[PDB]
RNA sequence: UAUUAAUCUAGAGUGUGGUAGGGAGUUUUGGAAUUUCAUGUGGAGCGGUGAAAUGCGUAGAUAUAUGAAGGAACACCAGUGGCGAAGGCGAAAACUUAGGCCAUUACUGACGCUUAGGCUUGAAAGUGUGGGGAGCAAAUAGGAUUAGAUACCCUAGUAGUCCACACCGUAAACGAUAGAUACUAGCUGUCGGGGCGAUCCCCUCGGUAGUGAAGUUAACACAUUAAGUAUCUCGCCUGGGUAGUACAUUCGCAAGAAUGAAACUCAAACGGAAUUGACGGGGACCCGCACAAGUGGUGGAGCAUGUUGCUUAAUUCGAC
RNA sequence: GGUGCAUGGUUGUCGUCAGCUCGUGUCGUGAGAUGUUGGGUUAAGUCCCGCAACGAGCGCAACCCUUAUCGUUAGUUACA
């Protein structure tokens, strides 16, 4: 593929995705939490985000890609460590912008989980 | 560090003392809390109003730096 | 709350020159004797010249080095689903868990006298086929197995 | 001030009530007193860790008892270096009938003293002063010689 | 929020951006009120005036 | 005590000069972000809790990036806060703009304040009409821990939530603190005014807060804004369930609300605060073969021992 | 013979846990506090600094029995 593209990373309380895409915004990869064995409780924490990220990144390396943009959409405590792995998975970062789903404070959100 | 009862110009508008304004944002397109500036607060608010209207204006950008 | 507290290390057995020989000899213990298990440790050196042929002296140290554990599972639990943390402990208490491994799989088997039983099994865990390696290999690949419960460590 | 006139002081910590409560404080430094002559009559007559623990009570004994064992008799009159600081020494004062003489600060209150006068801790020049005068004031009143309270300027114990 | 400063030492400042952003978007996954918004605005302000100072 | 006349204002308030605040309502604009729509890609997951599950999904779901429509509210700014009749207000802006603040000597000149009557508002829900349901979510549907469970949670989804006429005119309407007048430290800290200086660290008077002197309170705790000081006025509590049930007045299309009982029973009231303990799916501290380890032993098996349910001519009783 | 729902005497139990307290006194209108708590130390409130505190008792330990180095009373039926 081509040399340059995105790495994105999204988080939710009980998901992570990251997918490896073109810069015109097809992917050419993607994984997540629950491909492996560790659905569930396993796939919320960050070694699940964390080996989904090194499976893409190592998957697009040999798809062909080199230093990468970083696209982070979500409010995950693992979108820190997720783009460290990206950087020591050969798939190396140089900058890092914000495509999260943040809202100015707006309206009603789920119910409250306690 | 107030920037505004320091100057003495106590004339607060949009465009007149934009950096001074500034210089209670961080660069972070953020502004300080009271516990921060440390002003008379009377500025700070001042300020508060002008950088959400430069919000508002697209002088700083929402979440962006 | 008790913390460390001074364990002690008996003088070595002074017909073998090894701390370890004397750890073994008392860990496979039976009716309390030590001149029995020492009879124990010769024939099967005896033995194991005799079939599966090796210097006594190597291959126990051998063994010794190398059937030794890398860490330990402590368990956790907070509300449901339990799982292990890693944790290290001193060599002492890795050569003891061996003298607990060559004991209960020597001290129960089949296959006639125990002479021959013990020099195999003694044989085979210092050759690297597993008896106790094998759980020295997976101690390791544990930690990478459930390094998502692993990393939840206070 | 105790090396100009001798008189009985007290430098370790004023306990939490030594003059509204001073029997069971009597026998208790009657005890002390004994058992340190015990010692002076005693030559290892036991094990040492006895006497390990004999020293040991000793100086338990000395580090409350360090500043109130040299009266034997409830004071007529005392003097404070801060009303704040002596909360203590004031509260078994009013318990008793005895003025009070202090040297009262901005953030204390002088409400609390019978005898108020505005002497700084803080900035020695007025403390130094005030004792060295406290103490040629009964050493005038003993016919001794007398270092202070007629110079113009004193000795300058400013700290640091 | 950008991040440029070198290969790693990039992330390494990043680090506390991704944790203010973190705290800050946290609270749109449960139950908020817009007075317990201003009581939490002032446990907040008394919180950082008494450790922060 | 009240009236008479006018100059004095000194509270009622008013003028000149300045003046902070997300006050309120109405109006104007905007998109960060989601969904529909457009481009795509992609392989096997997404959705999520306590573990998971319902549910979406190979027809392309989740994801991936922006853009038009849409509507919600507008990360920080946000103050030991301001404003505000409590009620409530946070993108920005405009109109009316209420009231906060002093320099207020000056000014009609006691005009004043409370105030049952009355007037208004009082959050939000919900709901009559017109919209969106993009997003949320009562009700609803499912999974799930409780012995079930409607209750924790998660997912979705109607009215509604959001807007305007609005209604219910009810609250945890909280400072759980009715207002107005005169006075009362310091200090801690946020703010306004005038004054004069670089801003904080300057003074004065006030708004919203606290420790705390005197003062007050049953103590906790108020304390310059009192629960103080005294005054003025209104309403209420003279026990709890009975008791918002009886009658009954009033508001509402709607969902529902304001005032308001008894017979009967208790010596009490989910009375209050402080006050000593242990527990906490609240912890700090201090330690123990209290826990891991092996040794073992028993629970697995045999007898040896004594008992227990049973059986006896007694199977002696208790230790449970 | 029974009622340990009278118990004694004797214990077990927490636990050899480091706790239980008390007199002098003061504050709180009151229950209550204080000294003991905290922090240092052998299991150890064996013990200490500190304070509305001062000391003192119980538990505990040093002290007692056994193991224990040398010497000492003395040597057989241990020894031999």
């Amino acid at each position: 593929n081509v040399s340059s593209g995105i790495i994105h990373v999204s988080c939710s309380p009980n998901n992570t995705i990251v997918s490896a895409s073109d810069p015109g915004g097809n992917v050419l990869c993607w994984a997540s939490s629950g491909t492996m064995g560790f659905k569930g409780s396993r796939k919320k924490t960050p070694y699940s985000a964390g080996i989904a990220a090194d499976k893409v990144a190592k998957t697009v390396k040999e798809m062909g890609m080199a230093t990468v943009k970083l696209f982070v959409k979500g409010t995950g405590r693992g979108k820190d460590t997720a783009i460290r792995s990206f950087a020591n998975a050969g798939l190396s970062i140089t900058e890092i912008n914000e495509k999260t789903p943040i809202p100015h404070n707006g309206c009603k959100p789920p119910k409250r989980p306690r | 560090y107030c920037r505004f009862c320091a100057i003495g110009q106590l004339r607060i508008d949009l465009i007149d003392d934009l950096e001074a304004l500034k210089r209670f944002l961080s660069p972070y397109a953020k502004i300080n809390p009271r516990r921060i500036t440390g002003n008379c607060q009377m500025h700070q608010r001042h300020v508060a109003k002008a950088l959400k209207r430069a919000r508002y204006l697209a002088l700083v950008p929402f979440v962006k730096d | 709350r008790k913390n460390r507290a001074p364990k002690r290390t008996v003088l070595p057995d002074p017909v073998f020159n090894n701390t370890l020989v004397t750890r073994i000899i008392n860990v496979i213990m039976e009716d309390g004797k030590k001149g029995l298990a020492q009879r124990i440790l010769y024939g099967a050196f005896d033995l194991i010249e005799q079939r599966t042929k090796e210097k006594p002296l190597t291959v126990f140290e051998r063994a010794v080095g190398n059937v030794m554990p890398r860490l330990e599972l402590r368990v956790r639990r907070i509300a449901g689903s339990n799982y292990q943390v890693p944790t290290e402990v001193p060599q002492d208490r890795k050569i003891a868990l061996a003298l607990r491994w060559i004991a209960m799989f020597a001290r129960k088997r089949h296959e006639k006298t125990m002479l021959e039983k013990i020099a195999n099994e003694i044989i085979d865990a210092s050759n690297n086929t597993g008896a106790a390696i094998k759980k020295k290999d997976d101690t390791h690949k544990m930690a990478e197995a459930n390094k998502a419960f692993a990393h939840m460590r206070w | 001030i105790a090396k100009r006139v001798d008189v009985a002081f007290i430098t370790q910590r004023w306990l939490g009530g030594t003059l509204t409560n001073f029997k069971t404080l009597s026998i208790s430094i009657n005890k002390l007193n004994k058992l340190v002559e015990k010692q002076a009559e005693n030559a290892a007559d036991l094990t040492k860790k006895e006497n390990l623990m004999l020293s040991r009570e000793i100086e338990r004994l000395e580090k409350f008892f360090g500043g109130v064992k040299s009266l034997k008799r409830l004071p007529n009159l005392l003097i404070v270096d801060d009303p704040v600081y002596e909360k203590n020494a004031v509260a078994e004062a009013n318990i008793l009938r005895i003025p009070v003489v202090a040297l009262c600060n901005t953030n204390t209150n002088p409400e609390l003293v019978d005898f108020i006068i505005p002497a700084n801790n803080h900035q020695p020049q007025s403390t130094c002063l005030l004792m060295n005068l406290l103490a040629d004031a009964v050493a005038e009143a003993k016919a001794m010689p007398t270092m202070f309270a007629y110079k113009p300027d004193e000795e300058i114990q400013i700290e640091i | 929020e950008v991040k440029n400063d070198d290969l790693e030492l990039a992330l390494k400042k990043f680090k506390r951006v991704s944790l203010e952003i973190r705290r800050l978007a946290q609270r749109h996954e449960y139950h908020l009120r817009k007075g317990m918004r201003l009581r939490e605005k002032r446990k907040i302000a008394q919180k950082k005036r008494r450790k922060f100072r």
